RNA sequence: GAUGGGGAAGCUCCGUUUCAAAGGCCUGAUUUUAUGCAGGCCACCAUCGAAAGGGAAUCCGGUUAAGAUUCCGGAACCUGG
RNA sequence: GCUUGUGACGGCCCGUGAAAAUCCACAGGAAGGAAUAGUUUUCAUGCCAGGUCGUACUGAUAACCGCAGCAGGUCUCCAAG
RNA sequence: UUGACAUUGUGAAGAGACAUAGUUUCUUUACUUAUUCAAUGAAGCGGAGCUGGAUCCACGUUCUAGCAUUCAAGGUCCCAUUCGGGGCUGAUCCGGGUU
C-alpha cells in the first residue's frame, strides 16, 4: 500500500463546511437553511478544528458529512426545484 | 434489500 | 538515385538537436506597458555555461508587476556583466552595459546585441560570441532605424524594436585551434549529428553524384 | 525532515534555517541603510521641487 | 486617531503591485460571443443595398405603441377557449370570429387579393430573403404596411415566441374609425417621412479608431 | 500518444497546449418586494514510458527433502487515523 | 599492505557533466486562544490498521540462443596464503 | 519562374463614351471590411482632458545581491454603534477594435 496522503481522512472527511454542504446540494443558501431546519441537520464542533478545516483557525460552520448525504434524498428539495421551474 | 438502479435511497436514516 | 544526406536531413530522426543539458531558450522580457512606457528593474543572479553554445548565459529576476511573484529570464550575457548588477530594461532606461532599450532611445555608434529583427520577437541578431551590430543612422519621419549587421550587411528595422547594450561575451573563441579529432566531437556531441564529414568524391557514384572516377 | 521535531531543523533567529547568521546581518544593514536614504532622497527632492 | 496611518500606495510603473481594474474590454469572449458581435459590427461597417437598408427604418416609439394596444384587442383566440367554443357548439347542435390574421403565405395571399386592411412586419428575420420582397408588394398592391421593431413583439401579439408578419383584415365598427386614424398616422409618420431615405445605401460608417485616425489626417492636412 | 481543431475519397494523418465556454475554492439575514442564488478569488492542460535512474520504513538467531531479509522466537522501524 | 566507503583539495574542457514525484524550512499573519481556568497532538507515552501480483531452480563445455546434453555466443557482485 | 481568371471590397483626383443634367471603362493616390503574418497573463490600445508642469513630459522607480501579497491605508458622506457595515475617492473621462 502507498502511502495515504493527508487531510483526507478522519475529521477531514467527518465534517462538511456549509459552503462545500451547499456546493454539494446545488440548492441556494436558504433553501439549504430552510431544508436544515424541517430535517433537524444541526451544527456540530470537531474535537480537531485545525484538522476538520486544513489549519485554518478562521471561524465555520461544520455539519455532519453523512447527514448532508442523507439530507440529498428529500423530496422536499424537488418539489423546491419544482416551484423554481412553475415561478 | 440490493439496489436495482445506480441511484438509491432505501430509507435508512 | 539513392538519397543523399543532404535530403536525408530534413526527415529529422537522428539529425535533431541534443537539448538535454540547455538551460533554456535565450530571449528578452515579452514588452509589456512597463517596457513600453517607462522601465523595471532586474538583478543578475548568476552566470551559466550552456551546452551547445559559446557565449554564457544570465539568469535575471524581474518582479511581475501584476501578481506577487518573481520571473525569472534567461538572457544572452554581454562583456562586463557581473552576478549581483542591477539591469534596466524599457524606454527610459540608461545607456549603460546590459541594459535592454528601443532602437529609437540609443544615438549613432551605439552597439547593442540581441537585437529585435521585428519589435516583439525578443531578440534575433547578434547573438552569437562576440558578435555585435552598431546603429548606423535613424529615420525619425518613418520611425526607422538603419544598423549595420555583424556579416557586414546593413539593415534598416523598427525603431521599437528592443536591443541590448554592448557586445556578446566569450569572444576570440574560435581564434584556438581545437588539435583534436577528439575535442571536435565534443564539440558536436552537445550540438547535433553533423560529424564526421565524408567527402561526396571519396563515395560511389550511388551515394553521391560527385562520387566516382 | 517530517519524523524529526522543529528544534532539528531551525535555529533562534529571523531566517532561521533558509539564511545564514551573515547574510540575515548583511540584508538588516542593507534594508536600515536604504530606508534612511530613501527619506534623505525624498526631502531633498521635495525640496528641490520648491527650490526651482 | 493616533493609531492609525497614511500609507499611500505607488502604483506607477515598477513600483508596488497593480490593483485589480475593469478588463472587460480585453477579455477573450467565447467564439460564439465574438461571432455575433463580429457580425453586427460587420454588417455596419459594410455598404448595405437599399432593399435590405430600409429594414432599419421601422415605427416610432409612440405609433408602434398605438398600432400593438389596437392588436391586442384582436389577439386570436387560444387553445384552452377553443376547448370552451367546442363544447358550446355541441350542445346547441357561435358568432363570427375577429382576430389578426398571421402566417407569411397566408398574409401573402391576402395581400395579393387585396384583403390586408394593415401588414406588419418584422424588422429581424432571418433569413432575411423571406420578408425582404414585403414592402414593394405591399406597394405594388396598394396595401399599408408598417416595419416594426419585434418578431418576438408579432409573437405576443398572435400567441407564438415569434412571428414574421402580422396583419389585420377585418375590424369590429367599434374600432374602424381607430384603424382608420392608426393608418393615417402610419402614412404621415412612415410612409412619407421615409420615402426619399429608403432610397439610398446604408453602413457607411468607420471604427472608432480609424474614424480618429482620418479626423486627425484631416486636421494636419488643414492646418499646420 | 488521445481530446479541441484542421487535413484526407477513405483505411486514417498532423499536432501535445494549442485555436476550446476544457474547474475548483471562499463568503452570505447581499436592506431584504416576501416560495426563483447573490458577491468574490486563482488559473493551464489526458494518458503511457526505467524489476540497473529518483524512491517511507527490518534486523539477528533458529527452522525444510525441497521456503526465507517473507515461516518461528526475540527485538525494531515507517505511514495514515 | 588488499579491497571498499568517505573528506578536504588539485588538474582538464570551443566537453562545465538529467528531470519529476516527494519532504522540510523561511517570509507573511487571515485568525484563534487563559484566571479560577485555557492553549500546545513538530515533547513522551498509550490505541488501530497496512490490500494485489512476483518469490522454487539453472544462469551454462547439459536447465538461455545456435534444428543437439554443439570446444561457439551471452550483462554483473564477492574474493585467501 | 512568368502570365490570365476567381477569391475582390470602399473613396478621392485626372482622362473616355449617351450629344454640357452623372451610367460605366483607363491611370494616379488613399482607406478597411475580406484575406495573410505574429504575440499575449487576449492589462493598460485610440481619442479627449477649462487634468497639472514646462509642442513635450509624467516631476510617482537608477550609489547598495534588503522588502513589497490578505476587497489598501487615509480623506469624506451615511448607518444606529456592536465584534463593525455600506458609498465616493484614493486610482480622470469616452469608445461598437486584445495588441
Ligand atoms: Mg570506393
Ligand atoms: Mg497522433
Ligand atoms: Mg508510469
Ligand atoms: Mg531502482
Ligand atoms: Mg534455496
Ligand atoms: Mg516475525
Ligand atoms: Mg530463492
Ligand atoms: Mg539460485
Ligand atoms: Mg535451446
Ligand atoms: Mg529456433
Amino acid at each position: 500500500m502507498r502511502i495515504k496522503k493527508k487531510n483526507t481522512r478522519g475529521n477531514a472527511r467527518n465534517f462538511i463546511t456549509r459552503s462545500q454542504a451547499v456546493r454539494k446540494l446545488q440548492v441556494s443558501l436558504a433553501d439549504f437553511r430552510r431544508l436544515c431546519i424541517f430535517k433537524g441537520i444541526y451544527p456540530r464542533e470537531p474535537r480537531n478544528k485545525k484538522k476538520a478545516n486544513k489549519g485554518s483557525t478562521a471561524p465555520t460552520t461544520f455539519y455532519y458529512a453523512k447527514d448532508i448525504q442523507y439530507l440529498m434524498h428529500e423530496p422536499v428539495l424537488a418539489k423546491f426545484r419544482e416551484h423554481k421551474t412553475f415561478a | 434489500k440490493k439496489s436495482t438502479t445506480s441511484w438509491s435511497t432505501a430509507s435508512v436514516r | 538515385g539513392r538519397v543523399i544526406r543532404n535530403q536525408r536531413k530534413g526527415a529529422g530522426s537522428i539529425f535533431t538537436s541534443h537539448t538535454r543539458l540547455r538551460q533554456g531558450a535565450a530571449k528578452l522580457r515579452t514588452l509589456d506597458y512597463a517596457e513600453r512606457h517607462g522601465y523595471i528593474r532586474g538583478i543578475v543572479k548568476q552566470i551559466v555555461h550552456d551546452s551547445g553554445r559559446g557565449a554564457p548565459l544570465a539568469k535575471v529576476v524581474f518582479r511581475d508587476p501584476y501578481k506577487y511573484r518573481l520571473r525569472e529570464e534567461i538572457f544572452i550575457a554581454n562583456e562586463g556583466v557581473h552576478t549581483g548588477q542591477f539591469i534596466y530594461a524599457g524606454k527610459k532606461a540608461s545607456l549603460n552595459v546590459g541594459n535592454v532599450l528601443p532602437l529609437g532611445s540609443v544615438p549613432e555608434g551605439t552597439i547593442v546585441s540581441n537585437v529585435e529583427e521585428k519589435p516583439g520577437d525578443r531578440g534575433a541578431l547578434a547573438r552569437a560570441s562576440g558578435n555585435y551590430v552598431i546603429i548606423i543612422g535613424h529615420n525619425p519621419d518613418e520611425n526607422k532605424t538603419r544598423v549595420r549587421l555583424p556579416s557586414g550587411a546593413k539593415k534598416v528595422i523598427s525603431s521599437d524594436a528592443r536591443g541590448v547594450i554592448g557586445v556578446i561575451a566569450g569572444g576570440g573563441r574560435v581564434d584556438k585551434p581545437l588539435l583534436k579529432a577528439g575535442r571536435a566531437f565534443h564539440k558536436y556531441r552537445l550540438k547535433r549529428n553533423s560529424w564526421p564529414k565524408t567527402r561526396g568524391v571519396a563515395m560511389n557514384p550511388v551515394d553521391h553524384p560527385h562520387g566516382g572516377g | 525532515y517530517a519524523t524529526v521535531s522543529k528544534t532539528h531543523k531551525t535555529v533562534s533567529r529571523a531566517y532561521g534555517g533558509s539564511r545564514c547568521a551573515n547574510c540575515v546581518k548583511e540584508r538588516i544593514i542593507r534594508a536600515f541603510l536604504i530606508e534612511e536614504q530613501k527619506i534623505v532622497k525624498k526631502v531633498v527632492k521635495e525640496q528641490t521641487e520648491a527650490a526651482k | 486617531n493616533p493609531l492609525t496611518h497614511s500609507t499611500p500606495k505607488n502604483f506607477g510603473i515598477g513600483q508596488a503591485v497593480q490593483p485589480k481594474r475593469n478588463l472587460s474590454r480585453y477579455v477573450k469572449w467565447p467564439e460564439y460571443v465574438r461571432v455575433q458581435r463580429q457580425k453586427k459590427i460587420l454588417s455596419i461597417r459594410l455598404k448595405v443595398p437599399p432593399t435590405i437598408a430600409q429594414f432599419q427604418y421601422t415605427l416610432d416609439r409612440n405609433t408602434a405603441a398605438e398600432t400593438f394596444k389596437l392588436f391586442n384587442k384582436y389577439r386570436p383566440e387560444t387553445a384552452a377557449e377553443k376547448k370552451e367554443r367546442l363544447t358550446k357548439e355541441a350542445a346547441a347542435v357561435s358568432p363570427k370570429p375577429y382576430a389578426v390574421k398571421y402566417g407569411l403565405n397566408h398574409v401573402v395571399a391576402l395581400i395579393e387579393n387585396k384583403k390586408a386592411k394593415l401588414v406588419l412586419i418584422a424588422n429581424d428575420v432571418d433569413p432575411i430573403e423571406l420578408v425582404v420582397f414585403l414592402p414593394a408588394l405591399c406597394k405594388k398592391m396598394g396595401v399599408p404596411y408598417a416595419i416594426v421593431k419585434g418578431k418576438a413583439r408579432l409573437g405576443t401579439l398572435v400567441n407564438q415566441k415569434t412571428s414574421a408578419v402580422a396583419a389585420l383584415t377585418e375590424v369590429r365598427a367599434e374600432d374602424e374609425a381607430a384603424l382608420a386614424k392608426l393608418v393615417s398616422t402610419i402614412d404621415a409618420n412612415f410612409a412619407d417621412k421615409y420615402d426619399e431615405v429608403k432610397k439610398h445605401w446604408g453602413g457607411g460608417i468607420l471604427g472608432n479608431k480609424a474614424q480618429a485616425k482620418m479626423d486627425k489626417r484631416a486636421k494636419n492636412s488643414d492646418s499646420a
